């Protein structure tokens, strides 16, 4: 137990941007929060200047502005994802910058369902209160004054119990959303008493909207009202007037962001699923297609026809708008690009150059923003684009090249037939195959690409079978061949049934640019997984963990099944040890009984927890992810006296990351200790991070040192360190066990002289060889 | 069809309106209680389920009459052997109605429990008079979040909102979106989503009953999970297995793996002599297809009820006493093979009764079999 | 209250002793026998050890439980119906010729199983042949076996030894032999057999009613009445084949296996020349229709 955990790249997703006078009266700023992170720049005329970047002890859920009476600057609210609330400032003194906390408090209630259209945070136009919508049926009120450094609230009972969007809109404040029941979708008004503590009848009737409304834009004065935005209309309710408009250009994918291009809000900027970028542009409403951007979590319009896109599927942009320029059409020009490895739903370590140093690439990004990344050690990042979405990546040494699963969107023809939406890396390879077979609407093709691992050209492309779905794969020698292969374990999958009945393994070579089907076996079920196992392959099918042997007639030949109580969605493998998995936390211990040809469980342990990965750290420990963003570890003791023990594993580690894990891996990114092991793991938000083990000595030592330091260190918003870091679901909270925040230790190093001394008084410069030390494991 | 479901629940056999409590106890979870058992009860008891009994014994009629001054709640242990004496896991029944009778000058109590809370049992200790108390320790009831609402795109959290197999279609593409991000696909993350797999139970349940499934069935799935439980003819080691899960998620789908996989149903003692499949299956009650009832003596008996049953001989003549199903009659049942009692035929009285035959099977007395 | 078994609560005595039983389980209705141990004369051990022998033949009830209760031996058993005396007496003591034929044919089979599991019965009157009940309703069980004995060895089939000097019972029903306390054998159940056919035929048997003061004069009249009468007086006035059944029984030697086939064949020609149906209708299915 005792791991140590600690960041290797922070997370690079964008969730989030806002602009306004935050620094200064006088400077236009744009702020960008990264999960855990809150970046701020100044918008200068030749791009973007930065400023400060904090950290916080929390996953920033809400992040804006305002600027209350008496003011000279904005203020910006942040509520996080555990419900920490506050109101922070920025104070420069000189050289020195820091983030004051203005008021701070925990607006969770003991009672309550988590709402389906997730959190949403609002301020009033004249800064009266901050609404909140964390709970369904529950209208959450902070009243905005100086006396209230506590945030305490009160809720209004909100009968419209599936809420879509709100805001505030532009005498009494008075809120303007959109709810859906049997009778449909509707708008409706509220205005909200301080006083009164409850709602009163808002300012309009409710009306009658699209069935597929979504958001919700409030108007400022002169025009006032609101603006619904749905899949196939755009309307503008205020009170009386109506205008609508159903634009064919915004039919083919769903709006999911917007902003305010001129403060008197003239014109607007929309982004859809797919990249679209629009402007809407009170007597009538239209829309005008601008260009092509990253797929947009969040835009925000800085100032001269910039634009800054935040990307959670792919890379950020700053883009330069022509709006203007009447010549010329519009057209959506690119300034600046911004690394985002996330999301990263694969990857491996390869020792490609340094033949010491190992080198990460993996999968990231989703549909156009899909990619490859190489990342080496300041990280360096080399983007190879795929136009379509990588699925799982494994490198080849043998054949000097990467195998790539990956899969496409195509629409059906009217001539019966499926077209790609744009050239994408399966279909623009320089060699192709397809497997041998046996109205509009998406379907999803899957490919085995080969790419060099020098050029990161795309060598070859095989499609796969209709339907075909493609899970595992591998690559290794079996049995007596010397030949190494790749190996795709698939699923067929059609809509009217509900668990996969079919699947192939499929044995793949590469050899002088060829790749051919040496052989398909063809199961009962989906391959969810594969590994090597001493020489044969282990391959899962729904619930069944099957051996195969490699036979001298290059076929695979089952050696041995074992039927499981769960669907073995994770294998892994150390030694003749195995540990199946799925999804809901249920993990399991097998070994390979080889004098008797089967298998046998060792131990197992059920807590039903939603899991997204697992990886073996030793012979005695398990590392996982599970539910709302944690890490644990697992231990067996086959010492122990009584068989119901031994079968038995402990929940050693608990550790809240703030990351969403989609792989392990072992390996490192330095050349090649108080540390042992290392395992590297990519996550959601794009995050890299790293796990190590300790000593109990070394364990004890860091672990006071956390506690010191979380007395001297200041946290942003006065989140307490220990709080963050619990293990979190709706229904527990637990104090981190196991774990040391390498994060927090190594932030020793940029604390005060003077705060360094506090802290060691039982040296600092002997502990700062410790933790000098620690940096050198990434 | 034209026989009122709602008569068998009503356990109108017992006789006159029972006294009715509407107070409620409930343990908090994972609290140490030290609970009563019934000596006789055997029964393996799912939470929401209805136990009737009728207790004849001194020692048995005092020990309810003090419960109905207490927290009226005993334990019924989940027996591994029953002459082993050994249980690790039973339920709370917290019993609802009562009434006590002095029949030809013996007191009698009829009672209604239902069972309310599962544990793991700690300690047993039978005392000095004979009746046995049960240190137990309350299981917790597990209720997850939905599975990606952490990788939720907080801008595409509005595909979360949602408006038959075109519905579907975009529930599992709207709900889970999010499925891009993870390495999971989107229908991985419907083999485990609690109202697609209550969706999918729903859609067996319909195959036995023809009540629309909006009212009668629960919206909660713990509380679904735990009454499809109750209907599910299976052996005694497979529901003490059912019983143990805590999550509905895991439960909802050991159910729908049993449902398909399992489709004969034999006698236990031959273990291949086939008796009904579950195509036979239907319900004439309202709890379902199988519910639990009581002999006039006491015994209680699970009655699974199919349409056709085979390899049963008939013993005797229709009786119409103590019709657990009024307006029927009964006639003993024994497997053709080793003579075992399997339940009982019910024989319609009236011409304009439908179903005219049926069968009633007591499931202790059979074995859910898996074919080939 | 008495619960024999742990399950069978003793409703009515439905005979003298059987009683009505119904099983606290089900609701199955079961007939319990009731013997007090240290009884005059003990049979219920007896029987429950033959019917463990018996168990398997058509026509033969099975056995629930034997034990003890109380101070008496228990067997629980299959509940039947009526004795063919209780028919006899449904139908104002008046069989007709079907309803004997078609008897006849069950009643020899009955007869034959029993020996063939190496036991003569020694008891054949109407009053041990019943209907069964329910699905059993057509079909002849032989019952009471108090009075059986076996006559041959299982394995070597070799046959009991000639004897004279015993004591007969139910006279009326006896063979010739068995009064002249010669021992019995398979013979001397069919010889009995046909007494009890003739008594159906004609409402009375030529010995019937010989009063006399003792057991021993009762009997001492009707066994060499019967020895007066010829069978072919006797059966006068009623098919040959009466007659001929008779003639063979009383054919037979002691160790000799009668010839079932033959004696069946008898009646089902007749039963054919007679132009009747097998059709399970008789004399007392129509008075309850
Ligand atoms: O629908 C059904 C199926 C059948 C099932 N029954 C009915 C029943 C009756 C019974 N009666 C008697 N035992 O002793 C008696 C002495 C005198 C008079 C009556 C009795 C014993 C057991 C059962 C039993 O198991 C049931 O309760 N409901
Ligand atoms: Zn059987």
């Amino acid at each position: 137990s005792y791991n140590y955990v600690v960041t290797a790249q922070k997370p690079t997703a964008v969730n989030g941007c806002v602009t306004g006078h935050f620094t200064s009266a006088e400077d236009l700023n744009l702020l960008i929060a990264k999960n855990t992170r809150l970046e701020i720049y100044v918008v200068t005329a030749e791009g973007l200047r930065p400023v400060k970047e904090v950290g916080m002890y929390g996953k920033i859920a809400v992040m804006e502005l305002f600027r209350p009476k008496g003011e000279s600057k904005d203020l910006l609210f942040i509520l996080t994802a555990k419900y920490n609330a506050c109101i922070l400032e920025y104070k420069q003194s000189g050289e020195s910058i820091d983030i004051i906390t203005r008021a701070h408090g925990n607006v969770q209630d003991r009672i309550g369902r988590p709402s389906e259209t997730g959190i949403i945070g609002i301020i009033d136009p004249e800064c009266r209160m901050i609404g909140l919508r964390l709970y369904d049926g529950l209208f959450k009120v902070i009243p905005l004054d100086r006396d209230n450094k506590e945030l305490k609230a009160f809720n209004i009972r909100l009968e419209e119990l599936h809420v879509i969007d709100v805001k505030f809109l532009y005498q009494a404040p008075t809120i303007c959303f959109v709810y859906q029941d049997p009778q449909g979708r509707h708008v409706k008004t509220y205005e909200v008493s301080l006083r009164e503590k409850e709602f009163n009848k808002g300012p309009w009737k409710q009306e009658n909207v699209e069935a597929e409304a979504s958001m919700v834009i409030a108007v400022p004065e002169p025009f006032g009202g609101a603006i619904i935005i749905g899949q196939e209309s755009i309307t503008y309710h205020n009170g009386d007037k109506y205008l609508a408009i159903a634009p064919p250009i915004i039919k083919q994918s769903t709006i999911v962001c917007h902003n305010r291009v001129d403060p008197n809000g003239s014109r607007y900027l929309l982004g859809d699923m797919e990249g679209r970028l629009f402007m809407l542009l009170l007597k009538d409403l239209r829309v005008e297609l601008l260009g092509e951007t990253s797929i947009a979590e969040c835009l925000t319009y800085l100032d001269n026809g910039v634009v800054f896109v935040g990307s959670r599927l792919g890379d950020s942009q700053l883009v330069k708008l022509n709006v203007d320029s009447n010549e010329q059409g519009s057209y959506v020009v690119a300034m600046e690009t911004f690394t985002n490895l996330g999301p990263i739903v694969d990857m491996c370590v390869v020792d490609l150059e340094r033949q010491g140093q190992g080198q990460l690439v993996t999968c990231s990004g989703a549909f156009k923003e899909g990619s490859l990344r190489i990342i080496r050690n300041k990280l360096h990042i080399r983007t190879v684009p795929l136009y379509e979405s990588p699925r799982k990546i494994c490198y080849q040494e043998v054949s000097q090249c990467f195998g790539v699963l990956s899969s496409r969107i195509e629409v059906q023809d009217t001539s019966g037939g499926t077209t790609a939406l744009r050239p994408s890396a399966s279909t623009q390879a320089l060699s192709s195959s397809v497997s041998s077979s046996k109205f509009g609407e998406e379907v999803e093709v899957h490919n085995l690409l080969i790419i060099d691992q020098h050029t990161f050209e795309v060598l070859h492309a095989h499609q796969f079978l209709q339907n075909e779905y493609a899970l595992s794969l591998v690559s290794c020698k079996l049995g007596k061949d010397p030949n190494t292969y790749f190996i795709v374990g698939t699923a067929m999958v059609y809509p009217e049934e509900a668990e996969p009945k079919q699947g192939r393994i499929v044995v793949f070579q590469y050899s002088d640019g060829k790749l051919q089907t040496v052989a398909e076996k063809e199961v009962k079920g989906a391959v969810y997984s594969m590994v090597e196992f001493n020489g044969k392959l282990l391959a899962s099918i729904n619930s069944t963990v099957r051996l195969y042997e490699w036979t001298t007639e290059k076929e695979l030949r089952t050696e041995c099944n074992h039927y499981n109580n769960i669907m073995a969605l994770y294998l892994k493998t150390k030694g003749d040890f195995i540990l199946v998995g799925d999804l809901m936390r249920s993990v399991l211990l097998l070994a390979y009984k080889p004098m008797e040809g089967n298998f046998e469980e060792i131990a197992r342990d059920f807590n039903p927890n939603w899991m997204s990965a697992v990886e073996i750290l030793d012979d005695d420990n398990f590392l996982g992810a599970e539910n709302a963003f944690n890490l644990f570890v697992c231990q067996k003791d086959s010492a122990a006296t009584t068989d119901e023990e031994r079968q038995h594993l402990q929940e050693v580690g608990l550790f809240h990351l703030g990351e969403f894990v989609n792989v392990f891996c072992h390996g490192s990114l330095v050349m090649q200790t108080p540390t042992q092991g290392s395992v590297l793991f990519g996550t959601v938000n794009g995050m890299i991070g790293l796990v190590t083990s300790l000593s109990e000595s070394w364990y004890n030592l860091l672990l006071d040192m956390q506690n010191r330091l979380n007395k001297v260190i200041k946290s942003v918003g006065k989140i307490e360190h220990s709080f963050w870091r619990s293990f979190h679901t709706e229904r527990k909270t637990e104090p981190a066990t196991g774990f040391i925040d390498g994060d927090l230790i190594e932030s020793f190093l940029d604390i005060s002289r003077p705060k360094m001394q506090e802290v060691v008084a039982n040296t600092a410069d002997d502990l700062i060889k410790v933790v000098e030390e620690l940096t050198r494991i990434h | 069809i034209n026989f009122d479901t709602s008569l068998p629940t009503s356990h109108t056999y017992l006789g006159a309106d029972m006294e009715e409590f509407h107070g409620r106890t409930l343990h908090d979870d994972d609290s140490c209680q030290v609970i009563p058992v019934l000596p006789q009860v055997m029964m393996i008891l799912i939470p929401g389920q209805t136990l009737p009994l009728q207790l004849f014994h001194p020692q048995e009629v005092s020990m309810v009459r003090n419960l109905i001054q207490k927290d009226r709640t005993f334990a019924v242990l989940a027996y591994s052997n029953v002459q082993e004496r050994e249980a690790q896991f039973g339920t709370t029944a917290e019993i609802y109605a009562y009434r006590e009778e002095q029949d030809f000058g013996i007191e009698i109590v009829k009672v209604k429990a239902i069972g309310r809370q599962r544990f793991k049992v700690l300690e047993l200790r039978t005392q000095s008079d004979g009746i046995q108390q049960a240190k137990v320790q309350i299981l917790p009831e597990c209720v997850l979040p939905s599975t990606m609402s952490a990788v939720q795109l907080e801008s595409l959290n509005k595909c979360q909102i949602f408006p038959s197999y075109k519905w579907w279609q975009k529930y599992q593409k709207r709900k889970f979106h999010c499925a891009n991000l993870t390495s999971w696909p989107r229908w991985l993350y419907s083999l485990y989503d609690a109202e697609t797999l209550m969706d999918r139970i729903k859609k067996q349940l319909r195959e036995w009953d023809e009540n629309l499934k909006d009212d009668s069935l629960p919206s909660n799935p713990i509380d679904f999970s735990y009454r499809v439980a109750a209907c599910l003819p299976i052996d005694d080691v497979l529901r003490i297995q059912l019983l143990k899960i805590g999550s509905a998620i895991q439960r909802l789908r050991c159910e729908l793996d049993i449902m398909n996989k399992c489709t004969s149903l034999c006698c236990k003692q031959c273990q291949e002599t086939e008796i009904t499949t579950k195509n036979e299956i239907f319900s004439l009650s309202l709890c379902g297809p199988m519910a639990a009832y009581v002999n006039p003596h006491g015994y209680v008996h699970e009655t699974l009820t199919v349409y056709k049953a085979c390899n049963l001989n008939l013993i005797g003549r229709p009786s119409t006493e103590h019709s657990w199903f009024p307006g029927y009659a009964w006639t003993v049942a024994q497997c053709k093979i080793c003579a075992s009692h399997i339940g009982w035929k019910f024989t319609a009285t009236k011409k304009d009764m439908s179903p005219q035959k049926f069968w009633g099977l007591t499931r202790s007395a059979l074995l859910p079999t898996i074919p080939d | 209250e008495f619960i024999v078994g742990g399950k069978y609560k003793l409703v009515r005595k439905i005979g003298s002793d059987i009683y009505l039983a119904i099983n606290i389980t089900n609701g199955e209705e079961v007939a319990v026998k009731l013997e007090s141990q240290k009884a005059r004369h003990p049979q219920l051990l007896y029987e429950s050890k033959l019917y463990k022998i018996l168990q398997g033949g058509v026509g033969i009830p099975h056995i629930r439980w034997y034990g003890q209760e109380k101070d008496y031996n228990v067997l629980v058993m299959d509940l039947l119906g009526p004795s063919l005396e209780d028919l006899f007496n449904f139908c104002s003591r008046r069989f007709t010729m079907k309803t004997v034929l078609m008897l006849a044919d069950q009643m020899i089979s009955r007869i034959e199983y029993v020996h063939t599991k190496n036991f003569i019965h020694r008891d054949i009157k109407p009053d041990n042949f019943l209907m069964g009940i329910g699905r059993h309703c057509n079909k002849l069980f032989l019952i009471d076996f108090g009075l059986a004995k076996k006559y041959r060895d299982n394995r070597t089939r070799q046959h009991i030894p000639y004897r004279e000097d015993k004591n007969l019972g139910t006279a009326r029903y006896a063979s010739i032999n068995a009064h002249l306390g010669i021992e019995q054998s398979r013979r001397d159940d069919m010889e009995s057999l046909g007494y009890v056919l003739m008594y159906f035929n004609r409402t009375s048997l030529p010995w019937q009613g010989l009063k006399a003061a003792t057991k021993k004069q009762k009997y001492e009249k009707i066994s060499e009445k019967k020895m007066s009468t010829p069978v072919e007086v006797l059966c006068k006035g009623f098919p040959a084949e009466f007659a001929m059944y008779l003639n063979y029984c009383r054919g037979l030697r002691f160790e000799e296996a009668p010839d079932y086939m033959y004696l069946r064949q008898l009646f089902r020609i007749l039963f054919r020349t007679l132009n009747h149906q097998y059709d399970y209708t008789f004399d007392w299915t129509m008075l309850k229709q």
